[PDB]
């Protein structure tokens, strides 16, 4: 699984919205709501739809 | 010995880690860490007003 | 030997040139040039929260 040295994407790095939620990688933040599944612990909801 | 650059040329790699821990939420209490405590040895305490 | 003075008495001008280029238009980013980059040479990176 280590050959293929062309076969491969060339590279990615996580962003600032990878950073902050990440919330479900979709090949780009998709923003229509995630405010988050739970959230149990504590807050840090930072993510909003801005209704 | 540089044979192939690509995944195990450079063994004993640091795990893109770093020495400092980012606390999501602010958890900090600047108050009494500005109120400066005093000490008391005895237990027979008083105070004037 | 000024003997005109007009166009061809003076031959060898700057062509009214100047040595600094203007970008009409903004496209400076001051936002990464304040935040300092660092080095890492190893690749097993690790921080703390």
């Amino acid at each position: 699984v280590a050959g293929l040295n062309d076969t491969h994407a060339a590279r990615k790095t996580g962003a600032f919205q990878f950073l902050c939620a990440h919330g479900g990688l979709a090949g780009g933040v998709v923003d229509k709501t995630k405010n988050g599944p739970a959230d149990p612990d504590t807050g840090a909801v930072t993510v909003k739809v801005a209704q | 010995n540089p044979t192939l650059f690509v995944s195990y040329d450079q063994n004993g790699k640091k795990l893109s880690f770093a020495n400092w821990i980012s606390v999501l939420s602010p958890q900090d209490t600047p108050f009494v860490s500005m109120t400066g405590k005093e000490s008391i040895n005895q237990t027979i305490f008083s105070w004037q007003t």
